[PDB]
């Protein structure tokens, strides 16, 4: 359920750092290699945002 | 004839003659269910 935030092995914030890529790898023709564009030198943590599932909007959807 | 009641069959869920079976993903949720269920089960005394 939505981003991390704060890597998992370093300290990095990626709770800021996903609004913003999500609005790359479908919408600028960028490759997995845009995020890169975000200051994600290390492994790291950018297998942060990359290894993730969106489990919100799909669980969002079922309003009491 | 005379159409007389002989006892129940548990049905099986999603199936031809389920409750769903031609049901939308969108319209799965309404109903508290889960597009990635597959069925395949039986809902007796409230446990699969």
């Amino acid at each position: 359920m939505i981003i991390p935030i704060r890597c998992f092995s370093c300290g990095k914030v990626i709770g800021d750092k996903w609004d913003t890529y999500l609005t790359l790898l479908q919408e600028d023709n960028t490759e997995g290699e845009a995020l890169d564009k975000l200051g994600l030198q290390r492994y790291c943590c950018r297998r942060m945002i990359l290894t993730h599932v969106d489990l919100i909007e799909k669980l969002l959807c079922y309003n009491p | 004839p005379s159409k007389v009641f002989i006892g129940k069959i548990p049905i099986m869920l999603r199936s031809t003659f389920c409750i769903l079976n031609g049901v939308s993903d969108s319209e799965l949720y309404d109903l508290n269910e889960c597009p990635y269920d597959q069925g395949g089960y039986f809902i007796i005394n409230g446990s699969e």
